[PDB]
DNA sequence: ATCAATATCCACCTGCAGATTCTACCAAAAGTGTATTTGGAAACTGCTCCATCAAAAGGCATGTTCAGCTGAATTCAGCTGAACATGCCTTTTGATGGAGCAGTTTCCAAATACACTTTTGGTAGAATCTGCAGGTGGATATTGAT
DNA sequence: ATCAATATCCACCTGCAGATTCTACCAAAAGTGTATTTGGAAACTGCTCCATCAAAAGGCATGTTCAGCTGAATTCAGCTGAACATGCCTTTTGATGGAGCAGTTTCCAAATACACTTTTGGTAGAATCTGCAGGTGGATATTGAT
C-alpha cells in the first residue's frame, strides 16, 4: 500500500541534510557560464582562473545562504513558514543592500 | 652566534619576516623593535586559540585531519572568534546546524 | 622555470598546530584558510597601528601602538590574553639583548 | 574559430539548487515567486563582484581574472573570503 | 467644549514635525551624565570636550532614528502599525548588530 | 539611575523622526538597552584613543575616530 | 611664479594634496599627476554636492547653506546617497517620508 | 599653531557654482569632513592598487582605477573626465 | 458631504543678535633649479594554465499528478496605547573663577635607519606515508497509517 | 498503543589521492659598526572645562477615558511539497594548441634629494547681514453633530 511522508517532513529532513553538509549546491558548469556571460557583458575576451570562478561561487553561495537565513526570519516574523519575495526585500532593505 | 629573534622572544611565528612586512607595508616610516615581536606574538596566540578549538571539532567529528568545516565549527561556535570574523567567509565551511523552533512539528 | 618563491605562514601554523594537537594534521585548503586568517589580522592591526601613529604625529610604530591596536580590534578576553602574550613576548625579547 | 554565444544563463540557477540553498538557510516552505526573485538578487550580487574583479584585472594590465582579483573584489565590497589567497 | 483629536492624529502631526526638524531630541544634561557615567567605567578622572559630548549625541540619535526606521518596517511587515520589541530585535539581528 | 534619564517622551520623539506612529509600552525599556550598548561600544573605543594619546580628556576627534572605526562615520566634528 | 592648482585650472590645492599624499603612508613615491587628478576629483564632488545643496537652500527660501540643506541635497540624490550611505551628517535630520499604511482615511 | 582646512577652497568652489549663497560654519566643517574622507578612500584604495601590482608609485592611473572602484557609475564617469582634464591641462602647460 | 467650532498652519512683516564676511599681516608651506637616483615600461621568451574538444555515464533536473496544510480573508472583544489637562521639578543658561591640562618648546640618550657581509631558515619539487572517501550490510530511530 | 516502510547511524574494509618527510640551493635574516632622528621628559602657559549659583521655564511625570488595534478563532480555496517517470546535460577523464603570465634585462622619463626663494593660507580684531523668534490675521484641517 502506497506510502507518503507528510508535507514538510522531507523539508526538515532536507534542512538537516544540507546544514550538516559543506558542498556547493549550484551546478558547477551552469554557474561558470553565468560568470562568463556576465563578465563578457562588462569586458570582452576575458579568461578566468578555474580558482577564480570557484572563489566567486563560494562567495555567491555563501551570500545566498546568508540571505535566505534573514529571509526566513522575516517570514517567521510575519507569522508564516513560507518565504516570499516580500521577505527577501525586507531583509535586503534592512541589510542596507538596496533600501 | 645564530640566535633568531623568534626564539629570542619565545615564539613560533617569525619575528624577522613580520618586521620586514611592517617596514615594507606603508604603515609608517620607522618600525619599532618590539612591534614585530608583539604582533608575531598576537598572531601566534590567535592561530593557537583557533587551532585548538578546531582540533576538538575534528576529533568530535571522528577525524584526524582538520578540514575547513572544522575551522568553521570552531569559529562560529565561539562567541568571541565569531565576532572577530563576523564578516569573513570560509570557503568549504558550511553553516552551523540551526532550525527555527516554530518549524518543527508536534 | 625557477618559480620565484611564494612565501607563506604555513610552517608556523603547523608548528603551533602540533603544540596543541600533536594528534592532528591539517588539510591544505584548511591550511590555506588559516594562512588567509593570519595575513588578514596582521593587516587589521598594522593598519589601525598606522592610523594611531598618524593621530599622535609619531613616525614610529611601537609595541605600544600594536597594543592599543589589538585592544581596539579584538574582543575582550581575546584582547586581554593577546595583550599578555605580546607584553610577555616583548620583555622576554628585551631581556635577552 | 568563433566563440559560442552565451545567453539566458541565469536559468542555470535551477529551482532545485535555489531550494537547496534555502535549506542550508534553514527554510522550510518556499513560495513559487521566490526562485525568479532569487535570480534577480544573485545577478546583482554577482555583477557587482565581477565588475570590480575585472576592474582589478584591467588595472594590472591582464586578460585573465585571477582568483586574487575576486578576492580583492569581494574584500572591498565588505565580504572577505578565506580559501584562495590573502 | 473640551475637544479631542482622534488617536493617531497628533502622532502623524508629531511625525511631520520632527521629520521636518533637525534638533537633538534627547535632553542634553541627562545624556551628558549618561555619557560620563558609562565612560568612567573604562578610565577614571575623565574630562570631556563639549564637542565630544555633542558628537556622541548626534551619533546616538542618528543611530536610534535609523533603527526606529528599520524597526517600523518590521512592524509593518507583521501587519501592524505598533513597534514592539520583536521588531527592534529583528532589525538588530539583520543589521548584524547582535544576531 | 541615569539611563532612566533617557525619558519616555524623548524616546517617543526619536521614534517620531523615524516615522513611528504607534509605540508599545515595552519599547522604552528595550530602547534604553540598545542605547546603552551603542554608547558603551563607542565610548570604550574613544577612551582607548584617549588613553593612547596620554590624555585625560576625551576629544571630539576621539569620538569621531571611534565612530569611524565602528562603521558609523560622523561628519561635522572631524578635523 | 604660478601654482599647480591654477596650472590645472583648479580651486583645490594641488600643492597641499601632494604633501598629504607623500605624508600619508600610501606608497614610497607619489606621482606627478596623481595629486592633480585627485585634487580634480575632490573639487568636482565638492561642486556637485554644493550646487545640489544651494538648490536645497533656495527652496527653503534661504541664502545660506546649513547642514539640513546638505542632508537634503545628499539623500535625495541616488548616487551621492550610495557614496555616503555610511555617513552621518550632524544636524542633518532625515528626509520627510511616511509609510503609506500610517496615513489615515 | 595653524590647523589647516579645505575651507577656503570649498568656499571658492561654493561661489563659482553658486555666487548667491553663503555657507553655515557647521555646514562648512561637514564639507571639510567630506573632502578629507573621500581623500582617504581614494588614497587608501590607490595605495592598495599599487601593492597588488608590486609598484612603488601611485600615479594618476592608480587614482583613476581607484575612482572607478569607489564612485558610483555616473559620478565615477564625470570624475574621471574632470580628473583626466586637469591632468592633461597641467601636462600641456609645462 | 454640509454645518459649525476649536485648534493648526501659513504668510507677510519686523527688529537684532549672533554669527559671517571683510581686512591687515607673517611663519611655514609651495614653487624652483639642480644632481642624482631609480622604478618599471619595453622587449624577448621559457612555460604554466586556460580553452576547446571528445566520449561515456548516471546523477539530477524537468514536468506532471495530486491533495494537505498553509496563508489569507473575516470577525470581534479585550485591553493597550493615544490624547489631554494638571502639577511639579529638572533642565537651562548665564557668568564667574579656579584650575587641570592640552599644546608647545628645548634638548639629548635611546632607538632606528643605513650599508654591507655572513649565516641560516624556508621553500620547491621529489620521496614516502597514510587518512578517509565510498561502498556494503545489519542495528537503531523516525514517521505515518489501522 | 502497534507494526510496516523508509531513512539514519555506525562499524568494518581498502586503495589513492592528497598529506608529510626528505634534500638541496638562495633569498632573506642576522651580526656589526657608523650615522641620524624622535619621542618624551620637564617647565610653563593660556584655555576650555567642571563646579556652582539662582532663579525661571518649559518639558515631564501622573491619572483618566476610551478609541481602535492587535490577537484569536474559524474557514477555505488552492498553492506548494512529495513522489515518479524520463532522459538531459553535467560531471569525469584525457589530450592538445597556444595565449598570456611571469621572470629577467636593459635603460630613460620621472621622482627625490637638497638649497633657496616666493607666496599663500591662518590668526586676531574689524564690518555688515541673515535668519530667528514673535506678531497678526487669513484659510485649513479635524471632529462633533442635521
Ligand atoms: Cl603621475
Ligand atoms: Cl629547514
Ligand atoms: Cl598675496
Ligand atoms: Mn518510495
Ligand atoms: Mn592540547
Ligand atoms: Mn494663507
Ligand atoms: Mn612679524
Ligand atoms: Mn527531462
Ligand atoms: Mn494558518
Ligand atoms: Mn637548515
Ligand atoms: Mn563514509
Ligand atoms: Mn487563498
Ligand atoms: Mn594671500
Ligand atoms: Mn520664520
Ligand atoms: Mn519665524
Ligand atoms: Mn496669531
Ligand atoms: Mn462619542
Amino acid at each position: 500500500k502506497p506510502h507518503r511522508y507528510r508535507p514538510g517532513t522531507v523539508a526538515l529532513r532536507e534542512i538537516r541534510r544540507y546544514q550538516k553538509s559543506t558542498e556547493l549546491l549550484i551546478r558547477k558548469l551552469p554557474f561558470q557560464r553565468l560568470v562568463r556571460e556576465i563578465a563578457q557583458d562588462f569586458k570582452t575576451d576575458l579568461r578566468f582562473q578555474s580558482s577564480a570562478v570557484m572563489a566567486l561561487q563560494e562567495a555567491c553561495e555563501a551570500y545566498l545562504v546568508g540571505l535566505f537565513e534573514d529571509t526566513n526570519l522575516c517570514a517567521i516574523h510575519a507569522k508564516r513558514v513560507t518565504i516570499m519575495p516580500k521577505d527577501i526585500q525586507l531583509a535586503r532593505r534592512i541589510r542596507g543592500e538596496r533600501a | 652566534k645564530s640566535k633568531s629573534r623568534s626564539s629570542r622572544a619565545g615564539l613560533q611565528f617569525p619575528v624577522g619576516r613580520i618586521h620586514r612586512l611592517l617596514r615594507k607595508g606603508n604603515y609608517a616610516e620607522r618600525i619599532g623593535a618590539g612591534a614585530p615581536v608583539y604582533l608575531a606574538a598576537v598572531l601566534e596566540y590567535l592561530t593557537a586559540e583557533i587551532l585548538e578549538l578546531a582540533g576538538n571539532a575534528s576529533r568530535d567529528n571522528k577525524k584526524t585531519r582538520i578540514i575547513p568545516r572544522h575551522l568553521q565549527l570552531a569559529i562560529r561556535n565561539d562567541e568571541e572568534l565569531n565576532k572577530l570574523l563576523g564578516g569573513v567567509t570560509i570557503a568549504q565551511g558550511g553553516v552551523l546546524p540551526n532550525i527555527q523552533a516554530v518549524l518543527l512539528p508536534k | 622555470r625557477k618559480r620565484t618563491r611564494k612565501e607563506s605562514y604555513s610552517i608556523y601554523i603547523y608548528k603551533v598546530l602540533k603544540q596543541v594537537h600533536p594528534d592532528t594534521g591539517i588539510s591544505s585548503k584548511a591550511m590555506s584558510i588559516m594562512n588567509s586568517f593570519v595575513t588578514d589580522i596582521f593587516e587589521r592591526i598594522a593598519s589601525e597601528a598606522s592610523r594611531l601613529a598618524h593621530y599622535s604625529k609619531r613616525s614610529t610604530i611601537s609595541s605600544r601602538e600594536i597594543q592599543t591596536a589589538v585592544r581596539l580590534l579584538l574582543p575582550g578576553e581575546l584582547a586581554k590574553h593577546a595583550v599578555s602574550e605580546g607584553t610577555k613576548a616583548v620583555t622576554k625579547y628585551t631581556s635577552s639583548k | 574559430r568563433h566563440r559560442k554565444v552565451l545567453r539566458d544563463n541565469i536559468q542555470g540557477i535551477t529551482k532545485p539548487a535555489i531550494r537547496r540553498l534555502a535549506r542550508r538557510g534553514g527554510v522550510k516552505r518556499i513560495s513559487g515567486l521566490i526562485y525568479e526573485e532569487t535570480r534577480g538578487v544573485l545577478k546583482v550580487f554577482l555583477e557587482n563582484v565581477i565588475r570590480d574583479a575585472v576592474t582589478y584585472t584591467e588595472h594590472a594590465k591582464r586578460k585573465t581574472v585571477t582568483a586574487m582579483d575576486v578576492v580583492y573584489a569581494l574584500k572591498r565590497q565588505g565580504r572577505t573570503l578565506y580559501g584562495f589567497g590573502g
